[PDB]
């Protein structure tokens, strides 16, 4: 048990022990990028790898070479926190160590000189946080694993659709990591084609040409040799007895004197054993029998030196005549079999345009590069460098691998390119499967799915930019002088920059990460994709990718994956799944060995669970975990089915493992429909943090694990007692044993405190502990938003009943108490990060002068003599947040204007107003502001404040720092001291500065004293140092965009409460607009007079079927039970008796759980203070498939005072009178999505216009209007509606004219329209005439 | 070619810098008066496809 379980504990039901705990949510992330930017002495992947690849990039034979040393990457320019505040990117300068080497021409080979430049400036590239996120612009990012095609080779079918004539077809693919594609195939013919990439088709035999073989050669690769002899006169042939296997007696078959087989007898496996027996090799045939065979190699005649017939070519009665007399005695032939062993590559030789290796050449150039005329030195350097080139091709390990293990070899690691017996392997295979021994794979086997990560991603980036950095060096060392350049000229900065933040700013997989919530985090995190490069898409991709398959067990959950234009294109990780080594999916298992179920963990890859026999996460075994049942349902290959008792080889580990994080928080899940549960889960992640972080009154077990792993909330690093506790910071005193001997030391905690988040929401921490308080060793010092002593509260319970009230709840809407909004328990903070910038336009520079024309002194009241508005002011819309105005001079007035400034004497100013203003309708209050400034322009009068009071409260922290440091430091000494040299009251008296020159007896402890002063002043300048840089940081000033001289951050902090229109759901997939706000008064209430919060539809329930949502009420009831009845008998304060006896009691519940419990913890301090935590309510964990049942939790009622039913009485609050029928009431856990109402809401009447079109378009943040589309004109056009349509498309939308004359129309008293014609068709028109066409419009 | 002559410093700069040359680095770098940084940089940039 740990310090914060003893503030609170969950009642957890079920059974299942479990045997592994989950890990580290956020694994694969760092990992990852853990594996990219590291040093490793060898090829593996990171930097290392990807620089070993490209180098030494030598010149073209010039012998001027530039090899790659060393690298390092530099201390980051800025921090985190520094870096999100500013803006920039959190990132590190990338020094890499390049050797110059000049040899002297006309080799052996030394040089005449190697400059050693020293680590040459590439790039800066980003880091990954702690959180495994990444900071782009001032901004938290993620970069999404990614799921795509193994390298290596695969064999498919595509059978049925091609041609029709259910002949199917066998084609291979070669997939490399990079390099151009390799492809075979078959045709309805049967003759064997090639293609490079999706290129034209080839016919097979034309590569094999290519890596110089022969005729002769492929027949001889791809056949067996059938022997003819002369011997005597009338031939004779070579029989292997299992030649005669699948075939008919052609004539008669006889040897040795006896006859074996006669004409029209089928050879079968009695003929066989016969001649295998009596062991015939030669056997006499007719000269008639090779009419049909196909000659195997050249024959010449010896004498004419003439070619009688070429390889692969059929042979004739009178062809054996014409070679038989030229004194031919052996003649080879192809072993051919329409059924066993097929006659594919003669006939793909037969349709072979080629034949020698240079001919083939010709048609691959020419194939790949068209048109253009074809070179020998062309083709050749093309072809090398296709698959054979160590640069331009390479399928890594992970390609090689699964290359060789699909090929059936023994060799686990081998050459990243292709060998001339690797094709041809891959050919034989595909001719074997054609031949009916071996099988084809499925894509959507996770054995064939791999999965990448940020930093292999990252790797593969920087590696475009070294290739493009790598022709720019051979393109510079063509012409260079010898002594002069080094590598710092040649190597540029921007191309690989850009390389890697084209790639973190702009991807498909690299986004926000998703921060309203900490599961959406950790959950965005653990994602999959199918999508981005290297992917398929969603316009491409079919229903098989989508759907989930069997492998996906324990890899992938099946119930979480948006619901969309993607479905199962994305997923999710699941709980307990791993990256293999290899880069596959494997999950946890538990081995059986022998008969016993043994708790030792092993992960089996997606090829590697094939064959065993895997066990339930649910069966009943017991004491040594001897199965109980003779059967137990199970699942082998692919299926499953009842297994025998021992026939098993595995069991699952969790009852979890086969959903995700995600799944694992749905409580009851097992009682909901996939459907819904999938839609639960999809918005559990939508829930934005609550004004009060509360706890989930029904929980699962899970939710502490995601609220510690993600980073949301402050663990401690070290255990020990909190030396101070502030809403700012905590600082807690270190246990010795943990505690290094140097420095000494106390662990300073500094809260993140009021601030923007991604998604607009508030992020604050809050101390969950309190002043001198014992901490153990990673235990939660704090919260974050949305989470509660440890645990994640995604939202918060509250009472529900399930009744029509009124149709107030008519379809899934919610009528809700006005007790709620009054409680401000559902309240919501928004922080905004408004914007305001001081550009430069050729009429002159912008100011952001507190002096604004046309404004009240209420307008410039909020604002400083600056022109900034305070920190801490409310406001509203419409309020002027930063003063500023921009030159426009000149305003060219008219003659009644020129009048009424005459009459007026008032001075239209130069000057134009572009103030930021609050956004209309939005209303909260200033928490921060910034001002970053061109460096070398002079700070304004508030700027110069701000500043100020930074550089101040910088001071500050860092001497608080220094302080607590320094007397945590010789708070060490002090104890020291005192051992050997005890002088207690005689020691604290002199000053504490000159205690360090005091000695000690000799010991080790003289050593420690030393320690402790090395470190001392190790600190005490530590501080200068940081002082003056963090000084320095505060005063540069930012680099910003051309033509923008200032620019003024505000930070407004919005709280919005509850209004009809907003978003709530269960975690049941139960969703829901909240209909009205009704009064305390006119709510149902029960006997005891209590109301209800919040009253549900439950018509909803039936049709949609989770009836988990239903059993989340009642035992959620049961559970605020327990709390009641406790928090009763703390208000009747009996005693610690009592109060343990009755918890005792609820902690235990009937028989057969795995909870255990108490009277190991202090019966007075301790127990009471978890009676005091559990009086809002007796938190409970329903684990996953493991959850309650129906008599547990009727069995808690009992014990909570409540009906079994769940069900009780309830009078109208209106009338007073009862409720016919009893109704379901209890608490359910309810989040709030943000859909906002007042986001959401949007209207329109004249707003700006686009250019181009003049079309309404919103420019403002003032929303362009709604698009009427095609099927809403259909809507129009099926009513008589004609006016509404032209008034529709017309005068409301395009017509530049018709829409002002409205206006005034409009404002007139008018309803008419003066249509013209709309500018689209008008444009139409001119883009029409622009071409050869004359478009007219005629008559009258 | 003044637009030129404003990247061939960008280059060595660059890396000589450690991140790249201030603003006004190249400026004093360069023959005439200096502020015309910003201006030329801003000239020479190409306009964005508004078909982007
Ligand atoms: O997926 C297949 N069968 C298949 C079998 C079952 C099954 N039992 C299982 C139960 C749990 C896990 C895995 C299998 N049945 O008793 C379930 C599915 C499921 F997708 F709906 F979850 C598919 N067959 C299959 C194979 Cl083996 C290869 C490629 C494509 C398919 Cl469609």
């Amino acid at each position: 048990y740990s310090y914060t379980e003893k503030k609170r504990i969950r009642k957890d039901f079920g059974k299942r022990p479990q045997v592994l705990d989950v890990p580290y949510l956020l694994s694969i992330q760092l990992d990852s990028f853990q594996k990219f930017i590291e040093q490793d002495p060898e090829g593996q992947y990171g930097l290392e790898a990807a620089f070993r690849s490209v180098f030494p990039i030598q010149s073209y034979s010039g012998n001027s070479e530039l090899q790659y040393v060393s690298y390092r990457l530099g201390e980051p320019v800025f921090d985190v926190q520094e870096c999100q505040i500013r803006g920039v990117t959190y990132s590190a300068p990338l020094r890499v160590k390049l050797r110059l080497v000049i040899y002297e021409r006309e080799a052996p080979e030394g040089t005449v000189k190697d400059i050693k430049e020293q680590e040459v400036y590439m790039g800066e590239i980003p880091l990954m946080t702690d959180n495994g996120t990444f900071v782009i612009n001032g901004t938290e990012r993620v970069i999404v694993s990614q799921l795509h095609r193994s390298p290596g080779v695969f064999f498919d079918s595509d059978k049925g659709k091609t041609h029709s004539s259910g002949k199917v077809l066998y084609n291979a693919r070669i997939i490399p990591y990079r390099g151009s594609w390799l492809d075979f195939e078959f045709d309805p013919k049967d003759n064997l084609f090639v293609r490079i990439d999706r290129r034209r088709k080839l016919p097979a035999t034309i590569i094999l040409r290519a890596l110089n073989y022969t005729t002769e050669q492929i027949l001889d690769l791809f056949f067996e040799k059938v022997i003819f002899e002369i011997r005597d006169n009338k031939l004779q042939m070579e029989l292997v007895p299992e030649r005669l296997r699948g075939e008919t007696a052609s004539f008669d078959i006889e040897a040795n004197g006896k006859v074996y087989v006669e004409k029209g007898r089928r050879i079968t496996a009695r003929h066989i054993r016969q001649l295998e027996k009596d062991d015939v090799k030669l056997i006499e045939v007719p000269v008639e029998y090779i009419a049909g065979k196909v000659v195997a190699k050249d024959y010449i005649d010896e004498s004419t030196g003439e070619l009688i017939c070429a390889a692969n070519m059929e042979l004739s009665l009178d062809l054996l005549a014409k070679l038989s007399q030229s004194g031919h005695k052996r003649i080879e032939t192809l072993f051919t079999n329409d059924l066993d062993h097929g006659p594919y590559i003669s006939e793909t030789l037969r349709v072979d345009p080629t034949n020698d290796r240079l001919s083939a050449l010709v048609e691959i150039y020419r194939m790949m590069r068209p048109g253009e005329p074809p070179t020998r030195e062309a083709a050749e350097s093309l072809f090398e460098n296709l698959f054979f080139s160590e640069d331009r091709y390479d399928l890594s390990a992970v390609g090689r691998m699964k290359f060789n293990r699909s090929l059936l070899r023994e060799e686990i690691e081998g050459s990243g390119i292709l060998s001339k017996d690797d094709i041809i392997d891959v050919m034989k295979k595909l001719i074997d499967i054609r031949n009916g021994k071996g099988e084809v794979d499925d894509i959507d086997h996770l054995g064939n799915r791999r999965i990448r990560s940020v930093g292999e991603m990252a790797e593969n980036q920087f590696r475009v930019g070294l290739v493009r950095v790598e022709r720019a060096v051979k393109e510079r060392l063509s012409l260079g002088d010898l002594d002069t350049l080094m590598p710092q000229d040649m190597i540029n900065a921007k191309p690989i920059s850009a390389a890697v933040k084209e790639f973190f700013g702009s991807s498909q997989l690299s986004q926000f990460m998703d921060q309203n919530n900490p599961l959406s985090e950790i959950t965005h995190k653990r994602r999959i994709s199918a999508l981005g490069p290297g992917g398929l898409t969603r316009e491409r991709a079919g229903f098989e990718v989508r759907d989930v398959h069997p492998t996906h067990y324990g890899r992938v959950c099946p119930i979480e994956t948006p619901e969309g234009p993607n479905i199962g294109l994305i997923n999710s990780l699941s709980v307990y799944a791993q990256t293999n080594e290899y880069g596959f999916l494997e999950t946890p298992y538990r081995k059986v060995t022998d008969g016993v179920v043994t708790d030792e963990i092993h992960y089996l890859s997606a090829i590697e669970e094939g064959n065993y026999v895997i066990a339930q996460a649910n069966s009943n075994l017991d004491e040594e975990g001897h199965f109980v049942e003779d059967l137990v349902t199970c699942r082998s290959k692919g299926e499953s089915s009842l297994f025998s008792r021992d026939q098993v080889d595995y069991m699952d580990v969790s009852t979890q493992q086969v959903v995700s994080v995600g799944a694992s928080l749905i409580p009851f899940l097992e009682h909901d429909d996939a459907n819904r549960a999938l839609m639960g889960a999809n918005m559990q992640r939508q829930a934005v943090p609550t004004l009060r972080a509360d706890k989930p009154l029904v929980g699962t077990g899970m939710e502490r694990a995601v609220a510690v792993d993600s980073g949301v909330t402050a663990v401690a690093k070290r255990g020990g007692v909190v030396q101070y506790v502030d809403a700012s910071r905590i600082v807690i005193k270190v246990n010795e044993d943990e505690m290094y001997p140097g420095e000494a030391g106390i662990d300073i905690y500094n809260l993140t405190k009021y601030t923007r988040s991604n998604q607009n929401t508030c992020i604050n921490q809050m101390p969950c502990v309190s002043l001198g308080e014992p901490v153990e060793r990673g235990d939660v010092l704090a919260d974050g938003p949305s989470t509660d002593l440890g645990e994640l509260a995604l939202g918060q319970n509250m009472r529900v009943a399930f009744m029509p009230w009124n149709g107030y709840n008519f379809e899934d809407s919610i009528l809700v108490s006005e007790r709620v909004v009054q409680e401000d328990r559902f309240t919501t903070i928004h922080i905004q990060e408004l914007a305001c910038v001081s550009r430069d336009t050729k009429l002159g520079p912008e100011e952001i002068t507190a002096d604004i024309p046309n404004v009240g002194e209420a307008a410039l009241s909020k604002l400083d003599e600056s022109g900034i508005v305070y920190i801490g002011a409310e406001v509203t819309g419409g309020d002027i947040l930063v003063g500023k105005v921009t030159p426009k001079g000149e305003t060219q007035l008219t003659p009644e204007e020129k009048l009424l400034r005459a009459i007026f004497g008032e001075k239209a100013s130069d000057v134009k107003d572009s103030s930021l203003r609050v956004p209309n309708g939005v209303s909260g209050t200033v928490i921060d502001v910034q001002v970053f400034t061109r460096d070398g322009v002079e700070k304004d009068k508030r700027a110069l404040e701000i500043e100020e009071m930074q550089l101040k409260q910088a001071k500050k922290d860092l001497s608080e720092e220094l302080q607590i440091l320094e007397a945590g430091l010789f708070s060490r000494i002090r104890a020291v001291l005192v051992a050997g040299g005890v002088e207690a009251e005689k020691l604290d008296k002199l000053p504490r500065d000159r205690w360090l020159e005091l000695g000690l007896t000799d010991e080790e402890k003289q050593n420690q004293l030393e320690q402790l002063a090395e470190q001392y002043d190790e600190l005490k300048h530590e501080f200068e140092k940081k002082l003056e840089a963090k000084r320095r940081k505060i005063t540069q000033g930012d680099d910003l965009a051309p033509g923008v001289l200032k620019i003024v951050k505000v930070y407004l902090a919005v709280k919005r409460r509850i209004q009809p229109g907003d978003k709530m759901a269960g975690r049941h997939g139960n969703k829901g607009v909240i209909s009205k706000i009704n009064p305390i008064e006119d709510m149902p209430y029960d006997e005891n007079g209590t109301p209800v919060d919040i009253v549900l539809n439950p018509l909803g329930v039936p049709s949609r079927m989770n009836i988990g949502q239903i059993l989340e009420t009642h035992l959620g009831m049961a559970a605020k039970g327990i709390g009641d009845k406790i928090n009763a008998m703390l208000k009747q304060q009996q005693e610690v008796a009592k109060l343990r006896e009755f918890i005792q009691r609820a902690y235990d519940l009937g028989a057969d759980v795995r909870q255990k419990v108490d009277l190991s913890t202090f019966s007075d301090e301790e127990v009471m203070r978890l009676a005091e935590n559990l009086r809002k309510g007796m938190p409970i964990a329903t684990p996953v498939f493991d959850g309650a049942k129906e008599a547990e939790i009727k069995e808690l009622l009992k014990l909570g005072d409540l009906p079994t039913s769940g069900q009780i009485r309830l009078y109208d609050g209106r009338t007073g009178e009862q409720f016919e029928r009893p109704v379901t009431v209890g608490y359910m856990y309810m989040l709030k999505l943000n859909h906002l109402v007042d986001d959401k809401m949007h209207a329109r009447s004249t707003g700006s216009y686009s250019l181009v079109t003049q079309q309404p378009l919103g420019g403002k943040a003032q929303f362009g209007g709604q698009r009427f589309g095609e099927m809403e004109v259909w809507a129009l056009e099926a009513y008589g509606a004609a006016y509404t349509l032209q008034e529709m498309l017309t005068v409301k939308s395009d017509d530049v004219n018709g829409r002002t004359k409205m206006y005034k129309n409009i404002v007139d008293g008018n309803h008419q329209m003066e249509p013209g014609m709309p500018e689209s068709f008008n444009v139409l028109l001119k883009e029409i005439r622009s071409l050869g066409i004359n478009i007219e419009l005629e008559d009258e | 070619e003044t637009i030129n002559k404003l990247n061939r410093i960008s280059r060595q700069m660059l890396q000589e810098m450690g991140r790249e040359p201030t603003p006004e680095e190249l400026a004093e770098r360069m023959l005439m008066p200096e502020d015309k940084i910003r201006k030329v940089l801003k000239i020479a940039k190409e306009p964005i496809s508004m078909e982007t």
